[PDB]
């Protein structure tokens, strides 16, 4: 776990019923996916 | 063509093209003063073609299995298949090969539109 | 040509036009949200970045390209990829990480072997620290980011709402932070790796800063894009409606002629 990640956990525990607005929830949710690339083809897609 | 069909042989006939035949038939009628129908054609301009293309057939065994196969050609204007005489003949034949200029120039030749083209006889008359 | 043809083409555009204009107000709306993300990340950009100026920090290279997954936004991905390409001559042996598919597509047509990681499904909501930090976590792990002597972030800088500016900025690793000229201007506790943390924090942060500006730049481009789409879509509608009316009138006349010819005899 990287220092940024470490800080996310703390930051998103500082989140995880009101004061918990829309953009607050939607900072605790990421739609992102990573896909590794080589030679290009890939190493099959996975959630972040 | 029917001589071949009637006598146990096979003939293919190509009517190139029936668009022009109908135009002639209209001329006859108009000058004979037979009161015209849609787009000035005779009221029975469909029957003109329908009786013609019904003559292409595969005959029974008792009739020597001979056959006449028709490839009539029709001309559209500006891709209007919905035009009057196009609509008639489409409802007469057993399927259509549809050619498109847009395909001709994309390099696709014969310019056959697969989406629109059918042969209703299907895989009954295709080599296994 | 035929009324039935002209009826559908006119009605098709009548929708595209209402579409693009709905996406032009959806953009304008999302723009108030945009400056609350730009300004709030350009201020965190003075403060975070200022340490490095004073400490005078300077420096196989790792390129991180940033746009998005979504089109209909002018030349956002086109000219950013052009800035990365221009830079890529001066060092063709770079390793590329792509944030956004549209930019991945661009650089995959030109430098497919250089691309080692692609981050997906981005352009939707505004960029958050979580995406920022979890991408960063992937770079450190999968790309082994900490080992490159050079890391670069390419992103679009929104000068205004009318045009943007493809930009670049560096991310310094632990080694480089430590060894900087004025690093001993600060009473840093020599103990538990601070350069390590300061690097991995700045890796997430300046990525977010970049995304947050690229975002803003895109929303303001997509708006201007939709604005002309709607302008042209609407201008076409006028020419087609005019054509319609001719063709409508022509259909009435021609049916009327057949009927008159028919009765004539």
């Amino acid at each position: 776990i990287s220092y940024a990640a470490y800080l996310n956990v703390a930051a998103q525990a500082i989140r995880s019923t009101e004061l918990q607005t829309a953009s607050v929830l939607n900072r605790s949710q990421t739609d992102a996916f990573y896909t590794q690339y080589k030679n290009a083809s890939e190493p099959t897609p996975i959630t972040k | 063509g029917e001589w071949f069909r009637d006598n146990g042989k096979h003939a293919l006939i190509v009517y190139d093209d029936l668009s022009k035949q109908a135009v002639a038939y209209r001329q006859l009628s108009l000058l004979l003063r037979r009161p015209p129908g849609r787009e000035a054609y005779p009221g029975d301009v469909f029957y003109l073609h329908s009786r013609l293309l019904e003559r292409a057939a595969k005959l029974s065994e008792k009739e020597g299995s001979g056959s006449l196969t028709a490839l009539p050609v029709i001309e559209t204007q500006g891709g209007d298949v919905s035009a009057y005489i196009p609509t008639n003949v489409i409802s007469i034949t057993d399927g259509q090969i549809f050619l498109e200029a847009e395909l001709f120039y994309k390099g696709i030749r014969p310019a056959i539109n697969v989406g629109l083209s059918v042969s209703r006889v299907g895989s009954a008359a295709q080599v296994k | 040509a035929t009324l039935k043809e002209v009826e559908m083409r006119l009605k098709s555009i009548k929708n595209i036009e209402k579409i693009t204009k709905t996406m032009k107000i959806v953009a304008s709306t999302r723009l108030s949200k945009a400056e609350k993300a730009k300004i709030s990340a350009k201020k965190m950009d003075e403060a975070e970045q200022l340490f490095y100026k004073n400490a005078e920090t300077k420096n196989k290279e790792l390129i991180v390209a940033i746009t998005s997954d979504k089109g209909l936004c002018g030349s956002i991905h086109s000219q950013l990829a052009k800035a990365v390409r221009r830079h890529l001559n001066d060092q063709p042996n770079a390793d590329i990480v792509t944030i956004g598919d549209k930019i991945k597509m661009q650089l995959l047509r030109t430098h497919p072997n250089n691309i080692k990681l692609s981050i997906n499904g981005i352009g939707k909501d505004a960029p958050t620290f979580q995406e920022s930090a979890l991408i960063a976590d992937k770079l450190l792990s999968v790309m082994k980011a900490g080992t490159y002597p050079k890391i670069s972030i390419f992103y679009n800088d929104p000068v205004s709402s009318l045009s943007f500016e493809p930009s670049e900025k560096p991310i310094f690793n632990a080694k480089t932070i430590e060894q900087s000229p004025s690093f001993g201007k600060f009473e840093i506790d020599t103990d538990a790796n601070v350069p390590r943390d300061l690097f991995e924090y700045t890796l997430a942060n300046q990525m977010l800063t970049a995304m947050a500006q690229g975002y803003a730049a895109e929303i303001s481009a997509r708006r201007n894009a939709m604005d002309n789409a709607s302008k042209n879509a609407g201008d076409m509608i006028n020419r087609y409606s005019i054509l319609y009316n001719r063709t409508r009138q022509a259909v009435i006349t021609n049916e009327l002629v057949d009927t008159i010819t028919g009765a004539s005899s």
